């Protein structure tokens, strides 16, 4: 019997969770009974970043406490630093779900890599959720956004709220839960979020303006490792790998419904929705693509310019 | 009536009471359609669906095997629907009391919200337990998307209110069911860890040491989020050295949480590395 | 009497009703043998064991793997024996109304026959629907051979008879028992295609759009032995688009034939080429 | 791997519960992997039509039929030899020949690309009479329904035999417009038709043979252990089915005894002396067509 | 009760039994804890629970396969409680009529069992069947000790009693269960072989020849240990000939009868050389 421990940032009654778990019956019922997967809040291991630890042993040929992880892009780069992998969060680089599949389809070998090499088999690639801007004013330009007070949650652990405060963005770091009391105050003008958390927790009440128009890709993240991967035989691989990525694909589906109807809800809730003008998508991206140098310097790597090009020379040719 | 819940309780054959308890859900659930502004009997049917559907819906669906999990998820939606149902036969007990009431404690406006729950006295007290308990117990049962964010407060809020009125009622069942709620909940929610261990201490107040519920409360909601082990052993321990035949009253609800906490015990293995 | 019944008509939850209703079917029959001259009671009881019968136990069977199929002719013996029990509690309605009813609607010579069916009003028509349909039911059950030819006859003319007196019968509920009689029973029986699709016209006239029921009887009884794989698949689709949540009473029957119809369509295989 | 057989079971029939049966016991010898469904061949449109659909990838493999779609299949046999008139008259009779002449009847289905599961018995003729008869020809003269093809010759026999469908029966016997018709047992009681009619023969005549074949490229796919396994299941089959079927035969003509009927048992005497009517008929039968009747096979039967 | 226990006594529809009584159980045990000093009730209570433990919970284990083995014994451990629960409720009758009853008899002083024991009268021959049953049940469920469980000999005193006061009660019903203990029991116990056809000759005096269970008694508690096969097989087949449709009363216990019987002629290798 072969039981497979993986760590998972999926949040709770969330679709993510609904998700993983099937894989799980779908591998078990594919191995006949061998195969299961028994799934860790990675809250409770406290982080993605000690969960990396307890992949690790202890000693070699000794078995980690773990067999796998999902990670988001934080814990997919403490893992293989060389991988480039917030190469698909620059914005407006890749914004379309469809436009996203392709990428995580075509381009799998050149993502796989760096983590192959960490000693990980990839078994699925998805996305977390698109990123949105809910604020209390509107922005007739990007200047003009950067310009408000915009507060993240994680920061400082992730990479990408510093690497904002590098493009001219003011960005201030809060909690998730001093950001009811610090709009109230006057102290922020809004956040940076998913749709699902803003209509979820209830935020939207205290947001004017939601932004509707996809920016860029949260992207995770599932990885076992070598060694654990070679405990399961030969035969059944195949059959299981294609299982995963069926999965990536119903949650791309499914994301979309959700992140859809969220953006709804929020509709009705009073909350007016905004929508960049095919004009604008080009003229930021423009401006962001100027933001690059002031990163490779506080950020070396973290972009891999093949990779930049692999990925551009499809979606637009 | 009340005497008649006794040949319940008291029982520790599990079989009898799942097979016969149906049948007596569907007679309460007729009597109060027949008599709805009859107070009493709506808190019992909606008691009774509450607790039905812990014991013998959603319990069972737990020990189910994680490669069937499409029959537990069939339950889970089962048991959610039937908490659901509950609540609303107790919240019926609040609305004939307080006519409105539905109306304001769901309007999402904390002023509103504030006035109708300010009406009620520890006469309501029972009543705003098994309202807020069914709702929060479908939460649990509820996916992310689908939650919907007034509503919960609101529950959470009937229950925060009957610890106002009344910190001790039944021994401190208010404050476990607040302490599991508190634990898993984000603060964003509401929630969070130091709520959590504050509304245990309460229970630690009124609650019995012939209970097995709070030390599994503990183990579970708290020891397994907090990677302690050590506290999540020695408190199903705990719980498992209670003879149920030292506490004949509650002998049903002592034997069912001494099966839960022995499943536990077993799947140690898949709560901690 | 029917203040009671609906907290099962209206349920959505299957397990509930499957296991509280024998104490039912068994407090009514009971209350049927101390008074067995009470008209409603003896209708009661019957329709009761038909509806069991049905739903809770032949239902059930016809889901069971190929291979289990002494299981499931045990079941079927099991439904054959429930549906007659039933059939008689009913009948016996009409025998205490009119003395000598049994004797002569089942001596199987014509005059006797609608001579005594003929002294029927529209008062008794729900009596006849249940006996005509506890036999029938039956009879699809019955080992070739056993049927009683006779029997079978008296049924189908008690049907036949509720109809003259009473064509919108319960939207149209004997004229769906009579399409899935006369589709099944060869003309030497007194069946056939051209019975059927007429008695199937005429359910449409009274029954309604809500129900899912003729739209099944419909793919079942007719489009399968006419080999219609298009209306078979199109009247299934028909009867999975209705909204549970959306219909006056009978939730309980709707869930029911839904569960039906999704088993029939994964079956599609086995009923065509 | 999954069998669609189409088939001429009656709808409770007991022949319906044995193939029924049949199908689980093959799909417990091979583990779970064959089992058969079974298709109605009244749905199909016929034995003929039925024919049509083992061809195309084909979607049926496999069918059970009455003498009538397994002469179409092959015309070869000959297949009705076995309704020759008192060759066969015995359950056990028929059930030496099914078992030792096997190869020498399976033969022209093997030829057609067929493997024949088994072999057994629809049930046997009887005469269904408004009076009685003392002697053949007196039987002869009574105009007689039927409706197969089976009854072609029996006109060629000196019989009035009249072409009706299973309803114009029951108004065509008041009518005066006949005086009974050929059937089995099972179906005279269980249609009612008994009281319509006041004599019925008790003595057997002739079997009406079926019938159970699967294409030679379906049964291929089965893997090769198997086959002895499953092939004698379905031999038991035979044997349960002739068991019940005499059974069941017993019961209603029972029941018809009952019911003011009387019956009519023919003295061995008669029984000789008829077959002699019938052999000088027969040697008129292959004359007025070939095909049906084979007379290799049917040498052999007598012997 | 009288009327309402015959829709249950004349029923051979197992299932709808077996679904349906644990809800009665819980009703009756209700009334007898609300009213503990009504000797009927009781009893009544009493001798369901006894009742039901044998055909709903011991039997269905003894058809069980020999390695689920572990289901069988919770089987029996079930059972084991339930007839004493049964023997209790039952004994709480004679306790209500004889104040110090229960301390007496089960004291295990010979002077004291048997002097309380002369106090009962035949209204009191009823309730010491059940008692004595109950126990006697129970004790067949555990382990052989070293010597008898002083309540299993005050059972049996409690037995003999009854057939003192009356032995035609019940069709012999007391000799029946006597039989049986004396021909499982050694003689250091009270019972052995002679002592057991003894009373199973005054089984034959009082019982019925359509009731199939004293032919059942005698094959499986004398026969098999006897070693005779011949008796045996005979006894078996005389039971199974027995049609339950021509018995006036407890078409049910002859069903149930029935069933067994024909379990032991298929296991009759198990119990023979």
């Amino acid at each position: 019997k072969v039981v497979l421990k993986i760590a998972s940032i999926a949040p709770a009654r969330s679709i993510w969770e609904t998700e993983l778990k099937k894989l799980s019956a779908e591998w078990s019922e594919i191995t006949g009974g061998l195969v299961s997967m028994k799934f860790y809040d990675m809250s409770s291991l406290g982080g993605e970043r000690e969960g990396i630890r307890k992949l690790k042993s202890s000693r070699p040929g000794q078995a980690a406490p773990l067999d796998g992880a999902v990670f988001s892009c934080l814990g997919l780069s403490e893992l293989a630093p060389d991988s480039g992998i917030y190469t698909l969060s620059v914005p407006f680089l890749i914004q379309n779900e469809k436009d996203l599949e392709r990428v995580l389809h075509e381009l799998r070998e050149d993502l796989d890599r760096p983590f192959r090499a960490a000693g990980f088999r990839v078994i699925t690639w998805t996305n977390a959720g698109w990123l949105s801007f809910y604020t209390r004013a509107p922005y007739a330009s990007l200047g003009q956004l950067k310009k408000q007070t915009i507060a993240l949650s994680s920061l400082d652990s992730s990479v990408l709220g510093t690497c904002f405060r590098i493009c001219g963005f003011d960005i201030k770091d809060a909690p998730n839960v001093r950001l009811a009391p610090l709009l109230k105050a006057g102290s922020i003008d809004g956040f940076l979020s998913v749709h699902l958390f803003t209509w979820a927790t209830g935020f939207y009440r205290y947001i004017s303006y939601a932004l509707d128009t996809k920016i860029c890709p949260a992207v995770i993240g599932m990885l076992i490792s070598d060694g654990s991967w070679a405990r399961i035989p030969s035969r059944y691989h195949d059959a299981m790998l294609q299982a995963a990525t069926r999965v990536r694909q119903r949650l791309a589906n499914n994301l979309e419904t959700l992140d859809r109807e969220c953006s709804n809800n929020i509709q009705k809730a009073g909350v007016s929705i905004v929508h960049l003008t095919p004009q604008e998508i080009q003229e930021w991206r423009t401006e962001f693509a100027a933001d690059v140098k002031r990163i490779q310097a506080r950020l070396p790597g973290m972009l891999n310019m093949t990779l930049y090009e692999k990925i551009k020379h499809l979606l637009y040719s | 009536d009340a005497d008649f819940t006794r040949v319940f309780t008291e029982e520790d054959d599990l079989d009898l009471v799942a097979q016969s308890l149906p049948l007596v859900l569907k007679v309460y659930e007729a009597l109060h359609l027949q008599n709805p502004a009859h107070r009493g009997l709506s808190l019992a049917v909606g008691r009774l669906y509450i607790m039905y559907a812990n014991a013998f819906v959603q319990t069972p669906a737990q020990y189910l095997p994680e490669d069937e999990f499409e029959a537990q998820n069939e339950a889970y939606s089962r048991a959610r629907k039937l908490y659901l149902r509950g609540a609303r036969y107790a919240l019926s007990s609040l609305e004939t009391a307080y006519p409105g009431f539905t109306r304001e404690v769901f309007s999402g406006d904390e002023q509103r919200l504030h006035k109708v729950l300010s009406r009620c006295t520890r006469v309501d007290v029972g009543t705003l337990y098994w309202v807020g308990t069914g709702y929060v117990a479908a939460f649990a049962l509820t996916p992310l998307g689908s939650a919907l964010p007034d509503t919960v407060h609101a529950a959470v809020m009937m229950l925060e209110r009957a610890c106002d009125l009344w910190p001790s009622y039944q021994e401190g069942a208010v404050w476990n069911v607040l302490t599991k709620f508190y634990a898993a909940a984000p603060e964003s929610f509401g929630g969070g860890m130091e709520k959590a261990h504050t509304a245990f201490e309460h229970l630690t107040r009124y609650c019995s040491a012939h209970d097995p519920d709070h030390h599994i409360t503990y183990a579970d909601a708290l020891c397994i989020p907090l990677n302690n082990r050590a506290g999540f052993d020695e408190a199903l321990d705990r719980a498992l050295a209670i003879d149920p035949e030292s506490v004949p009253h509650n002998k049903l609800l002592v034997i069912l949480s001494q099966k839960r906490a022995r499943w536990l015990k077993a799947h140690v293995q898949d709560f901690f590395l």
